[PDB]
DNA sequence: GGCCCCCCCGGC
DNA sequence: TTTCGGGGGGGCC
């Protein structure tokens, strides 16, 4: 790096050092702990949806094995190097096989991101992680479970990385707060979790970009408006009111009130469109097709806005699509 | 200058020349004195400056001298594949940022890292995407990455988590008025009234093509020597929006309902070459927008004209889907 | 500049990075007001290479204050090979380097050619493994060492060596059979460069990979003898004496099991 | 030479048809040294490259005209050697990279940054040797660029426009993406009317002394021409052989053989209706793919000769339409052609 | 800048009612044989240099 | 009709070898002065002028000057064939589809007489006035080598800077950055290897690396290079011939960041 | 020993 | 047949 760490991004400069500054899995961070101090440490892996900890998980843990040293005492790799069935047959065993260069100790293999690796490289870590088992332990982590052969699925204690709570998404937006001198709305901060969606990284990037908003963040308290203009995500008052018109207006007063509410601040369609989705699946419908019919032309919307096309006339295929549906509740 | 484009002779120069992006070029100003610029993805629609924002921002964090040793800029252009992705990437993210010299540390900030700017990112493939995961993270500390790209959908999740997200908005005639009338006024343009909201308004987001509508506007004034303000008839016509005459009638032939009729038509029309999506586009505004016809009809036919335009959005044939298209209309 | 340093042959750089190209990629060098001294890691973290370089071995050496330079071997070996082995050699480093300058000069002309190298953000210690008290330390020429390697990793990938009183083992363990050879130490005063010397506290038995000693036997063309320090549950030590520094491997031995 | 070559006009003053566009262009080239990218979409035969060339040697000399074939050759990543044959000029520069299918984005990766670039030693009408103009490159089927390709174009474009000015034309704009739209000048070019295309007829004719019986016959060729200039001229050339250079009023009209097979195929299927049928209307099929027809068009002349029966009601008609809309998207997301076109028949012989 | 292969090609492509094998099989030996050799017995220009 | 006796055939081989990669379809006019020939690359980018004077060949006649558009490919595959020291002659006929190589020797045994076919190549008025290049410079034929091998390897484009009593070479690529600085250098006991160098006002000019790889590929015609700069013009890199030159008009780079 | 080239799979 | 990427196995050197 550069400079202290007050030039590093949020998402780096409170990157958890040790086992206790990781919130959100307790079950597993308690399970890991006991394994290490009893000397009961299985092969891992790590499954879980993106930003939740598992690097930092992993990297705590090796630090607490081994000390400030661990990057001397494991061997590290991930999707940016090189791992085919060379790199499996040649480095990885001649690490396995071998002692420690620095101090005494087992080895640790830290496969990051091991979905990526292909068939023939896992079929190969089969026999290598089975025969050094007494000198060396592995561990995987990954995202997408169906790219594992089931093998090495097989010879891997499983552990689920669950989508972060609310409750810690609160310590550490405390945390953060304390340390950078900021205020933060109880309504701002109803906002950044449900934004966030069990994600650390969306909370620190938005957090960061809210402080960078306000003009004077030394006394300036961040409120759910700031975060608003920031993420350029519409408001709760704006969906509504959007539903309200589609739901109980004609066409031309749906369209206007659709206009010149995205025109109010420039909102973006696939936003409103999620946010319309969210407030009628708590909906009670009295007719299952409704439903069908909501979800089907909604996905299909949103299919083909993910590829562009016409901005006016997927809004008004929206508005068409939800009241459609919505005359089948007679 | 004079032999340059207009679109690209008012690029903006500098974060000031940015019109209508303020919610992001306030925190991107805001890194200049905080030194701590996040990994950036910028995603928007055509034309609404995010490469202009991203050679400003490396414009005014580095200056003149200092910046090609500070940046890295790939687009589609260039090669990037997974090889590409973990050398040649790889090895500028971990090579130590450049040595700035006395003047540059006097006058501009130099913040402590260096850029990579992905520009176009999706079209990289998804493998190329994940090598990238773990380097932005390790060496966070010396380079930083920019992801540009137009469908925010095609970049893997992991990198869209790992970089703070910033949304262009669509350039209309009530944000982008100003920077239009300026470039008119420094090109000494004559126009009439509402003529610069008709072309942001036809422009439907994009600058870059309202711009390049004036600058031909103002060549068609400059050759016909009159000395008349350019009228919105013109404007219309250099940007191949159907004449009003030609719509009433194709929606006539339409309620007439006859196969027959409304086939000759369709091919006659297509002998002008109007292009398929301003003619959908016209008809929507026409059909939404009109109070003679019931709730019923304008949901079937919203239907129906997403329908159309997500298929000639697949670069299918227009005459095809256009009769199709008007067929249905008259049977509804 | 903060750092200039001048050899008088390019040759000299060029053997001593010769020496330990085949088995490092990154190398990290930290130059002080007493030489240069460089560690490299190997892939496999199985080996380890330490360079000391003296300041005697340069026409002068100049160095302010202590400066650390993470560069690639192999974009050193490319640029040295441009340079003739007839200039004299500058390393030249200024305050907080980006880069490192390579300038060939010869004095038989007015040509100088100037490269610049960027550097890496390399950060990382050296520990200085230097366990104090080994259990055998041995030396015996470079020569017969490097003949015994070869022999034997023609047989097996893994090397055996066994220290007992008065007796040093090699042992290879193939497929199509085993070798063995043995030497005792013995002392010829009238060509003393060609003893074997050999100190003892406790027996000592470790295995090794073939392909690491390969790789270490490169550097016997830099010294005409090499010493062997062994001791359990430490790395192996390789140890060739230069002019005014040396060249140190610290290989890992194999788990038994 | 036939005639639709030997009378092609060479300048922007000898254009006779859609005066409009033709001052449109006089306007671009007034001021060429600003001319943004450009992109010309129109019917297919209506003149487009014609307007191209003249634009051209409006902006530059005559010499716009003397064009030579060169060969580039180009490398793949798994080391397969390909070919490009380039048309050029001492003004300007012509490429076709559709011609290698996938492969065309090596061109916007190779050629076209090879020729933005770099500067062009020009030792003609120059004192210092130097060009100090910018080069015009000409994509001709731009629409038929993959989409990899077409986004290999964004940057190039604007990077590199003080010496590299572009000049696509393509029959439709739908294929072209959004950014490349964005980054052009679009120019559209309508077809000529019956009038036009009777004056131009009457000039060939008098020109090579072909006898007419009454005007009304280059009438009827521009008729059956729907719009297409060199469809026109090449009908009466044939005609004029086909009846010893002298026309009479039941000159037949002389159509290709390919609407021919189109047409008996269109009889069949209307008069029978069966799995048999289908059999035979793929081996139809098979013959007509094999000639270097496209599957489009095919599809195309298929669906407008059923809708043109004197035998189908409107629903047959609706259906018909229908079925040609979700095949046509259905062959412009697929490899293999003959599965959508046999797909659209059986579909077709069904609603029938 | 046509040359006989081309020739043979182009009457190779047409289908339907005009298709030209029959037709060129019935054309004379010996039309075909001055042909060729009128062909032959001068120079022709090329469209392209080495192919 | 035409004969160009050649004093070694070596010669002409070496000729042809310099400039096959830059052109293959080149117009060669012969005249009683000698042969000429200038050529434009196919990318409109480069130039290739040649021209042997009639002092060269050992014995050189013509009556009626003619071009001829004869293959470079060809040519080398005529010449790969024949003996190292023999007497290479030109003749012809009045209406020539094809012209005899007569690969003649001293002695009477070995001869490797050859044909060429000629093609129709098509030849403009080419014109290479004069210009006041601002610098000129002359160095060894093998330093410019070893110079240009090194620093391809270092990047793709050479900066050849020639300000006041310099000639500065740079090559700045991913890895880093190369200088080679050469100066006026004279040597009385042996002046073959002294730099010339005369400059009026400072060029600046930068070239593609294969450009100048492939130019150089033909050097080893003369012991020396001359480097002529203009900031306006096309720079040319000559090479002499016994009784001519070798001349290549290469075009720089475009500038996009000024 | 190292490039360089060609050929062949790819789900569970 | 067939658009990358990875692996094997042979051929120059
Ligand atoms: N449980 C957590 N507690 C505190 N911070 C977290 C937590 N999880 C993620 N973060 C924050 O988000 C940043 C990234 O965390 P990571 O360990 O990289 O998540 P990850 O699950 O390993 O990412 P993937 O699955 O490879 S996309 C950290 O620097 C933390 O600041
Ligand atoms: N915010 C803006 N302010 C001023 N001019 C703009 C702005 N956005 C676009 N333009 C104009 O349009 C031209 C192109 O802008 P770009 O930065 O290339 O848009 P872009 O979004 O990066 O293009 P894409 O997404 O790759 S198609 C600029 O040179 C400007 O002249
Ligand atoms: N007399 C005349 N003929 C034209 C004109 N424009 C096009 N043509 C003829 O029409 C033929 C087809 O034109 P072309 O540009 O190749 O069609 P496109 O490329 O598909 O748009 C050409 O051979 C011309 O001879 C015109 O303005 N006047
Ligand atoms: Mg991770
Ligand atoms: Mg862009």
């Amino acid at each position: 790096e550069k400079r202290s760490k007050e030039n590093l991004p949020w998402v780096e400069k409170y990157r958890p050092e040790t086992l206790d500054e990781v919130y959100g899995q307790n079950e597993v961070i308690t399970t890991v702990r006991k394994f290490v101090d009893e000397g009961k440490l299985p092969h891992l892996l790590f499954y879980g949806p993106p930003g939740t900890g598992k690097t930092s998980t992993i990297v705590a843990l090796a630090r607490e094995i081994y000390g400030k040293n661990y990057s001397n005492m494991v061997l590290e790799l991930n999707a940016s190097d090189d791992r085919g069935i060379d790199v499996v047959r040649n480095q990885i065993k001649d690490f396995a096989s071998t002692r420690q260069i620095f101090s005494k100790g087992f080895k640790l293999i830290i496969l990051d991101e091991a979905d990526a690796m292909t068939n023939a490289a896992q079929n190969a870590l089969r026999r290598v992680i089975e025969r050094y088992t007494k000198n060396t332990r592995f561990c995987v982590l990954a995202n997408y479970a169906h790219k594992l052969t089931p093998a090495l699925l097989s010879r891997c204690t499983r552990f689920r990385f669950q989508p972060l709570p609310q409750e810690a998404i609160e310590r550490r937006i405390a945390n953060v707060l304390v340390h950078e001198k900021l205020k933060l709305s109880p309504n701002a901060e109803k906002a950044l979790i449900e934004l966030s969606n069990g994600d650390m990284r969306r909370v620190l990037n938005v957090l960061q970009s809210c402080k960078a908003t306000l003009d004077n963040p030394d006394e300036d308290e961040i409120s759910d408006d700031v975060i608003y203009e920031c993420c350029g995500a519409p408001r709760p008052s704006d969906l509504k009111a959007v539903l309200k018109s589609i739901l109980e207006d004609d066409w031309g007063t749906a369209h206007y009130t659709l206009n010149k509410v995205r025109s109010a601040k420039g909102l973006a369609l696939i936003d409103l469109i999620e946010g319309i989705v969210k407030i009628l699946e708590d909906y009670e419908l009295q007719n299952e097709e409704t439903r069908v019919h909501l979800l089907t032309k909604l996905a299909d919307i949103e299919y083909s806005i993910s590829k562009g096309g016409n901005d006016q006339i997927q809004g008004s295929a929206v508005i068409g699509a939800i009241k459609a549906s919505f005359e089948n509740e007679t | 200058l004079a032999q340059q484009p207009w679109v690209e002779k008012y690029r903006p120069k500098n974060l000031d020349e940015v019109t209508a992006q303020d919610h992001a070029v306030t925190v991107l100003k805001k890194t200049l004195k905080s030194a701590n610029l996040p990994h950036m993805l910028f995603y928007g629609p055509p034309g609404t400056g995010k490469t202009s924002t991203i050679l400003a921002l490396t414009k005014e964090l580095y200056g003149p001298d200092l910046m090609k040793s500070r940046i890295l800029e790939l687009n589609a252009s260039d090669e990037r594949g997974i090889s590409i992705v973990r050398e040649k990437v790889k090895n500028f993210a971990r090579l130590t940022v450049s040595k700035p010299s006395k003047h540059d540390l006097e006058n501009y900030p130099c913040p402590p890292y260096k850029i990579i700017i992905l520009d176009e990112a999706d079209s990289m493939t998804a493998d190329a995407q994940s090598a990238l995961r773990r380097t932005m993270e390790t060496y966070s500390g010396v380079t930083r990455f920019c992801l540009i790209c137009n469908y925010v959908t095609r970049i893997i999740d992991p990198l869209a988590s790992r970089c703070s997200k910033f949304r262009f908005k669509a350039l209309d005639a009530s944000n982008a008025i100003d920077r239009l009338r300026f470039i008119s006024e420094q090109e000494n343009v004559k126009c009439d009234d509402g003529v610069l909201e008709r072309i942001l308004d036809i422009s439907a987001g994009d600058l870059r093509r309202g711009i390049t509508l004036l600058q031909s506007a103002s060549k068609g004034a400059q050759y016909l020597g009159d000395g008349k303000n350019i009228t919105s008839t013109q404007v219309e016509e250099l940007a191949g929006v159907v004449p009003h005459d030609i719509l009433i009638e194709i929606v006539e032939k339409v309620k007439s309902g006859d196969f027959d009729e409304i086939k000759k038509y369709v091919n006659t029309f297509m002998k002008s070459g109007w292009s398929a999506a301003s003619v959908v586009n016209q008809l929507h505004e026409y059909y939404i927008t009109n109070d003679n016809f019931d709730t019923n009809f304008k949901n079937q036919i919203s239907w129906l004209l997403f329908t159309t335009d997500s298929r000639l959005n697949n670069g299918t044939n227009e005459h095809i889907q256009l009769l199709n298209l008007l067929v249905k209309i008259s049977q509804l | 500049s903060m750092l200039e340093a001048k050899f008088e042959e390019a040759s000299l750089f060029k053997r001593i990075i010769d020496g330990f190209k085949d088995c490092v990629q990154l190398v990290n060098f930290q130059c002080k007001e007493d030489g240069i001294i460089a560690q490299a890691v190997d892939d496999s973290r199985v080996l380890l290479v330490s360079l000391e370089i003296g300041v005697e071995a340069f026409q002068e050496y100049r160095c302010d204050h202590p400066v650390t330079l993470g560069m690639d071997l192999t974009s050193l070996s490319k640029i040295l090979r441009c340079g003739n082995n007839t200039d004299t050699l500058t390393l030249i480093a200024d305050n907080t380097p980006d880069s490192i300058i390579l300038l060939f000069e010869d004095t038989k002309k007015d040509r100088i050619a100037e490269y610049s190298l960027k550097l890496m953000d390399i950060d990382a210690d050296f520990l200085k493994i230097e366990e104090l008290q080994y259990d055998s330390t041995l030396s015996l020429p470079s020569s017969e060492f490097s003949k015994i390697v070869r022999d034997l990793s023609q047989l097996s990938d893994s090397i055996n060596i066994m220290i007992t009183k008065e007796t040093i083992k090699f042992v290879a363990d193939g497929d199509i059979g085993s070798g063995s050879v043995i030497i005792k130490p013995f002392v010829d005063m009238e060509h003393p460069e060609t003893s074997i010397k050999l100190e003892m506290d406790q027996p000592v038995d470790l295995t090794f990979g073939a392909k690491y000693l390969l790789d270490i036997i490169k550097g016997s063309s830099l010294s005409d003898r090499v010493g062997i320090r062994l001791s359990s549950e430490a790395p192996a030590l390789f140890q060739f004496d230069l002019k005014s520094g040396f060249l140190q491997f610290f290989l890992a031995p194999k788990f038994n099991d | 030479s036939l005639w639709v070559d030997k009378y092609r006009p060479k300048s922007l003053n000898a254009l006779s048809h859609n005066e409009e566009l033709t001052n449109f262009l006089k306007s671009l080239s007034d001021q060429p040294r600003d001319l943004p990218h450009l992109l010309l979409y129109g019917p297919n035969g209506t003149g487009k490259k014609t307007r191209c060339m003249a634009l051209l040697e409006s902006i530059f000399g005559p010499g716009v005209y003397r064009l030579k074939i060169d060969v580039r050759q180009f490398v793949t990543a798994s080391n397969r050697k390909l070919e490009l044959n380039v048309v050029s000029s001492p003004y300007h520069l012509e490429i076709t990279p559709s011609d290698m299918g996938n492969n065309d984005r090596i061109v916007i990766q190779e050629l076209l940054k090879e020729v933005a670039q770099m500067e062009q030693v020009d030792f003609q009408d120059s004192k210092d040797g130097l060009a100090h103009r910018y080069k015009c490159v000409i994509i001709n089927e731009a629409n038929s660029l993959t989409k990899d390709a077409q986004a290999a174009l964004r940057r190039t474009m604007e990077k590199y426009s003080k010496n590299i000015r572009l000049i696509m034309v393509c029959d439709s704009m739908s294929p072209i993406i959004a950014p490349i739209k964005s980054r052009c000048l679009l120019i559209r070019c309508p077809a000529p009317s019956d009038s036009e295309i009777s004056t131009i007829l009457s000039d060939v004719v008098t020109n090579e002394r072909i006898q007419l019986e009454t005007k009304d016959i280059l009438k009827r060729i521009a008729q059956a021409s729907n719009g297409n200039l060199r469809v026109s001229l090449l009908m009466l050339e044939s005609m004029a052989l086909n009846n010893e250079l002298a026309l009479k009023s039941s000159s037949p009209i002389i159509k290709p053989d390919w609407i021919i097979v189109i047409h008996k195929l269109t009889r069949k299927i209307v008069k029978e209706r069966s799995v048999n049928s289908l059999i035979e209307c793929r081996a139809v099929l098979y013959d007509l793919l094999a000639h270097c027809i496209p599957a489009n068009i095919i599809l195309k002349e298929l669906t407008f000769s059923l809708l043109d029966v004197e035998t189908l009601n409107t629903t047959n008609k609706s259906s018909i339409i229908e079925y040609s809309s979700v095949f046509d998207e259905r062959l412009s997301l697929g490899n293999k052609a003959i599965f959508h076109l046999e797909g659209f028949i059986a579909k077709v012989m069904c609603c029938l | 800048y046509l040359t006989k292969e081309d020739w043979d090609s182009i009457m190779e492509f047409f289908v339907g009612p005009d298709v030209t094998t029959a037709i060129i099989k019935k054309i004379p030996a010996t039309v075909k044989s001055g042909f060729t050799r009128k062909y032959n017995s001068m120079t022709h220009p090329v469209a392209i240099y080495r192919t």
